[PDB]
């Protein structure tokens, strides 16, 4: 909203002015990796046990 | 008399506030120190005379 002030001639006059707005959400993500190894896998399950 | 009583000096001392203004002492007198392109002419599309 903006507001207004007074003038006199040979000025033009203003009348009140709005402004309306609406913005898109930009969408980005994010990435990790965690690799394990072979033979420690059957180390956490117990085939080599 | 020749110096008489003035009308103005027989009204009313009137009814004070405060107001947040900037003050300036030059030379022997004080002065209102003030910029004027935010409290008017903020986003109004009035040119700043």
């Amino acid at each position: 909203h903006q507001p207004l002030i007074a003038r006199d001639g040979p000025h033009p006059i203003e009348q009140p002015t709005h402004n309306y707005m609406t913005k898109i959400i930009d969408r980005r993500a994010l990435n990790a990796a965690f690799s394990l190894a072979t033979e420690a896998i059957a180390l956490l399950t117990g085939e080599a046990l | 008399d020749l110096n008489r009583q003035t009308l103005d000096e027989l009204e009313s001392a009137p009814q004070t506030t405060r107001v947040r203004a900037d003050l300036v002492s030059i030379g022997e007198k004080l002065v209102f120190l003030e910029a004027l392109e935010k409290r008017i002419y903020a986003a109004t599309n009035v040119p700043y005379p």
